[PDB]
């Protein structure tokens, strides 16, 4: 079986320049379940990126989710990039801290 | 605590 | 409220590169509390929540131990299947299993259950009367038959309502302040512009604990849960979660629909609109 992942890209708290908060890259619904997902700041990537939370769901579909500590300031960008074999390129996902 | 194994298929 | 233990394998092989990859993920509720990943120069089980610190080295032996014999009797399962669905040693593979008991709040139990899946698809499963197997093709059934010979369900079984049941209680005792713990949700509305006169509201929903929640948008005292869009409730990192349901709406008319927010840590729900 094989099946895209959806990918999300979200913080703890609302954004707040400054504060301390915690940027999330959960990645779901995916078949295999060899995956890649790097989380990158300003392009380049993230180092520590913690990797937790995986399971699947009851059609045995994989999630986990990717984190990192990080405090936002106004000119930074944040996304998530996965390489996974339901696409036939990498799939990069912006943090949309106005979502 | 997991299984104690898991018997092959 | 209820609770549940539940290991989640996964086993895939990667010909060309060595060994199979082998992970079990333990978790009480729906916090990942232990952990096993073969991908390690020396693959141990890890704790994953700060109350299994509680537990003394011979916890970790034990399960490191038990992880390094699953990596094997995987790694044979997956030549096994090779042969019993005739594919080629070419492939990668995987298998996974969800393995589980879930305890009322009274600690007793409510349900057990073991089910397994080749390559994404059911393979075989616990009946609920944890007596006897259903296989989901004629490959399955071979097992089936080979786990009926060798007494397996009684084995599993025993493990279920046993032990299952016994080390939630305990780990349920040991993480009370984390485990038993509710955080009530914060929320907010965010309002985004789209063509044709229509707005996107979006209800959020934050910090909260346990997972199950409920978001709803309300137009005229009803549930608009049709033309709703959403994402699944998903963990926010420091073990708490997150959720976010949105509807599309005319422009001029946002201050017509509601967002309410149902959760154990609302006595009364919530109640927003942008
Ligand atoms: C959580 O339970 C506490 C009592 O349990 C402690 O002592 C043992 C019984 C063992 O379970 C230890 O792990 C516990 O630390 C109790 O004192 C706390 O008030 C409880 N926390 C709350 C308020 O939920
Ligand atoms: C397995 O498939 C091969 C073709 O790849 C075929 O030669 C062989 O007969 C099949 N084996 C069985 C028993 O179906």
């Amino acid at each position: 079986i094989q099946k895209t992942p959806q990918i999300q890209v979200y913080s703890r708290h609302p954004p707040e320049n400054g504060k301390p908060n915690i940027l999330n890259c959960y990645v779901t619904q995916f078949h295999p379940p060899h995956i890649e997902i790097q989380m990158l700041k300003n392009g380049k990537k993230i180092p520590k990126v913690e990797m937790s939370d995986m399971s699947f769901s009851k059609d045995w579909s994989f999630y986990i989710l990717a984190h990192t500590e990080f405090t936002p300031t106004e000119t930074d960008t944040y996304a998530c990039r996965v390489k996974h074999d339901s696409m036939a390129e990498p799939k990069t996902v912006y943090w949309d801290r106005d979502m | 605590f997991a299984p104690g194994n898991y018997p092959a298929l | 409220g209820p609770h549940s233990l539940r290991y989640f394998v996964t086993a895939v092989s990667r010909p060309g590169l060595g060994e199979p990859r082998f992970i079990s993920v333990g978790y009480v509720d729906n916090t990942e509390f232990v952990r096993f990943d073969s991908d390690a120069e020396n693959p141990r089980y890890e704790p994953r929540a700060r109350w299994m610190e509680q537990e003394g080295p011979e916890y970790w032996e034990r399960e490191t131990q038990k992880a390094k014999g699953n990596e094997q009797s995987f790694r044979v399962d997956l030549r096994t299947l090779l042969g019993y669905y005739n594919q080629s040693k070419g492939g990668s593979h995987t298998i996974q299993v969800i393995s589980g008991c879930e305890v009322g709040s009274d600690g007793r139990l409510l349900r057990g259950y073991q089910q397994y899946a080749y390559d994404g698809c059911d393979y075989i499963a616990l009946n609920e009367d944890l007596k006897t197997w259903t296989a989901a093709d004629m490959a399955a059934l071979i097992t089936k038959h080979k786990w009926e010979q060798a007494g397996e369900a009684e084995r599993l079984r025993a493990y279920l309502e046993g032990t299952c049941v016994e080390w939630l209680r305990r780990y349920l005792k040991n993480g009370n302040a984390t485990l038993l713990r509710t955080d009530s949700p914060k929320a907010h509305v965010t309002h985004h512009s789209r063509p044709e006169d229509k707005v996107t509201l979006r209800c959020w929903a934050l910090g909260f604990y346990p997972a199950d929640i409920t978001l709803t948008w309300q137009l005229n005292g009803e549930e608009l849960i049709q033309d709703m869009e959403l994402v699944e409730t998903r963990p926010a990192g420091d073990g708490t979660f997150q959720k976010w349901a949105s509807v599309v709406v005319p422009l001029g008319k946002e201050q017509y629909y509601t967002c309410h927010v149902y959760h154990q840590g609302l006595p009364e729900p919530l109640t927003l609109r942008w």
